[PDB]
């Protein structure tokens, strides 16, 4: 559920 | 070492002129994905709906490359979104200018990668009548470039499902479905693709 | 050839002084065209009505000419309109400051021509009484230069029909007609033409 | 040609220091004129009323003089109002911050005279009870300098009648009279004249 | 008249 | 048609 | 003449470093005085009331001194308040950001003293219950420095009576009393004075 | 001695490149604390609640250290928060952009720690249903970095009780509890801690 | 009096 | 009760 919180999406273009 | 990163920020931004925008001999691809957060307000006397959403956009540009061991192993960093060129993804049926709810900070990677996720509240044209029924309403607002055609900016969506895992639980509206579908358009007059991504959402008051 | 566009933007903008505005011996022609997108709100208690439209403006400076061969065969480019001079064209009966809804980015061609299409939301003075009718109401707003007369800036329309092909299907008001008529005003006092474009729209709520 | 106007603008704005404001020993007189365009909104719960008008401001600066022989027979030009010093004529009983509806571009002519016409929207203190009636109500707002006394700024009107020849015919209020009276006020404590222009308008709703 | 439309008023301080 | 979407019209002053 | 004032503006503002603010070893005293102009709006559903007032502030800086004989007998002048350091007197119980109603233009004298009178509209916390009564409500808001304690900024009033002599005669509320008192505050923990000015105003409708 | 603080201000801000933001190799710890002042407005038609609070944020940086003996025993100073890098804490469920109620001025001490307390008004998602029961309602907002993960910015609260000793006695809603609890959240995909401080307030209309 | 109008009040810090 | 008024809080990080 990473792609819903922006601090996560930016650290992981690998996934999101 | 902050020193190693200050030197790389200076070597990418100070002494080369800012990137001049996509051309047709080097086009670019922007990927959009919406995390929808809340249907805040509906207005029946004007047919406008107000959305609060995160718009995550990502594109890629050569002027941002470096190899990490030449700056002490650094592969990503964050910078103000004003320090770099951004695409001009705008809602086409907006009715008030967007207000940003979030800081505008991008993260950029050694391969040249930029990702940028602004939170925005958007007013856009949507007829709500029928929202307080079990059926619901559907609204649509398309986003796309305002000055570039498909031959210079192309759009991709990573999924067709808008992320609803962060919709406000106690909002005033349920969401039944919500899509981010890419659309391409030609006109008879003209060869060029005109490309946008259409956000379609089906919602209803909360029983 | 991103280098080549770096080079042309740099030869036309930090090179010469700001173009200082049209004069009577080097006049200029601004071409206007409106595509109307929505009547969002009418207000019976103040007689002001709100529009969303795209205002397409076009002109041509010799100060922006260039030869494509000397700049890698390139024929046009995009720039922030803040980098370029823009005309003075104002709504004459506005009732609050306009809201720009889209990026403001111009296109320039090697011809020295400029196109610029900002989306705007405008409130203007208009009595709605009779919008509930079959017959509808008619509103008008004039656009024109605010400090230049007809002797230095001329206005011109490519057509008298406002483009409605992107008007919101579920608006709260139907459009019966929409016109772009440019007009001349002379006075006893003075030779000079005073030029405007008159936006005329007849509309009705939906039955 | 254009060279000559770039050249005179460059000799007037880049050379000299900025004009530092009028003093007792070299005072200045500003002439005011209002063109009233609409009584937009009245509010009985707070006694504030909203006006849209043109304020014609005009003054003379020796530092903006020039000789046409030197400049290809050129006699006047338009420039951004930010490029020149402008007066601090401000409404004395306003209730919100004023809204500019027009470009702010002044005209400068070789004698050093500048005329400047901002179109504005103003909220100011006015009790409306009686707008219903056939008598109407009367409102007044004074304009004057906010820091300069009569020994440094003189105000003058060319007429006592507010120009109503472009009042919106189908406004929500009929204009019965409109005067721009110039007033001087002394205080016991103090030598100085204090000058203001009193805009008095008498109006009622239509019927 | 002329003195009601600012594009006219500025071109004619003679008059407005 | 084209002259209704601004990204099209700016690429085609020829028509719009 | 003006040459002499341009020369005095130049010798004070670019030729010196930014004033760094008062310290403990050089405290500073700003004197406050309010003239209340109108109670515009009461909001009983939220307990916030909106004021229009003049805030007169005055302080003395040694960095603004000059000898008149060396600047053509000039003894005072005005400059935009942006050109000089300003104190940080803030409303403590405000609920919206204040709106500036006037130019912000200060007067500084050869003494190094500065007077600055911005007109503001402020919304602040107040329970209006009892206004419809004949004894009315009384509201209060404190002003003081927001980062400096009493040891670096002291506040002072020249009088304890708020100046009402230009209160809007046909406003929606009447004032029974209006006082501006300085207050000292010590805490259990701490050495420093905490200084504020408490303006408490007692008001009632018009019946 | 102000010479000594101008010299120190000039040496910390003019000499060096701006701190480029925290990294995984050199992370940073921000301490947050909320002082709650008023629940100003709730509306059940949109489930938005408006708070006015001071959020005290505090962090320490090596690049802002200085030795007092090399600067005339100076220990701390005030600077506008524009002079320094500031963190990215942001409300995660905001609905309109926050309104700053206070000056934005930080104070920095010789160890390099900086403290900064802006007063704010925030609208955020909260369903008020039950506010005039007695059980009251509970609302929540999380604040956190908008881009930096736990590995680059840590959050920490010195107390878990929101400071109410300055809550408006006569507001129209009243706080039953108010807590600032720090939270960490991991997800499977990703090593990194993602941390927030969650503001929970329980409130009710006047009994 | 004078101390109620700002254009007067700054000319006379002596009084206002 | 120092820690509720920001002018007091900034002078005293030890306590607030």
């Amino acid at each position: 559920g990473c792609c819903s919180h922006p601090a996560c999406a930016v650290d992981h273009p690998e996934i999101c | 070492s902050q020193a190693n990163l200050m030197r790389l920020k200076s070597d990418l931004f100070n002494r080369s002129p800012m990137y001049p925008g996509p051309t047709k001999d080097d086009p670019l691809t922007v990927t959009l994905g919406f995390t929808l957060q809340d249907i805040v307000k509906v207005d029946s006397s004007t047919n406008e709906v107000d959305l609060v959403y995160y718009e995550q956009q990502r594109w890629k540009l050569n002027s941002l490359m470096w190899d990490p061991n030449e700056y002490g192993n650094i592969t990503d960093f964050r910078t103000s979104a004003a320090d770099i060129w951004t695409p001009d993804i705008t809602a086409y049926s907006s009715t008030r200018p967007v207000q940003v709810l979030s800081p505008q900070i991008a993260v950029v990677t050694h391969d040249g990668s930029v990702m940028f996720i602004p939170a925005q509240r958007l007013s856009f044209m949507c007829d709500p009548t029928g929202v307080d029924s079990e059926e619901g309403v559907t609204c649509a607002v398309k986003f796309g470039s305002w000055v570039y055609s498909g031959f210079e900016i192309d759009l991709k969506t990573d999924t067709d499902q808008v992320d609803l895992s962060s919709y406000y639980a106690s909002s005033k509206y349920e969401i039944l479905s919500a899509t981010q579908t890419r659309q391409v358009q030609h006109y008879s007059c003209c060869p060029e693709p005109y490309i946008d991504v259409n956000l379609v959402v089906k919602f209803r008051e909360r029983r």
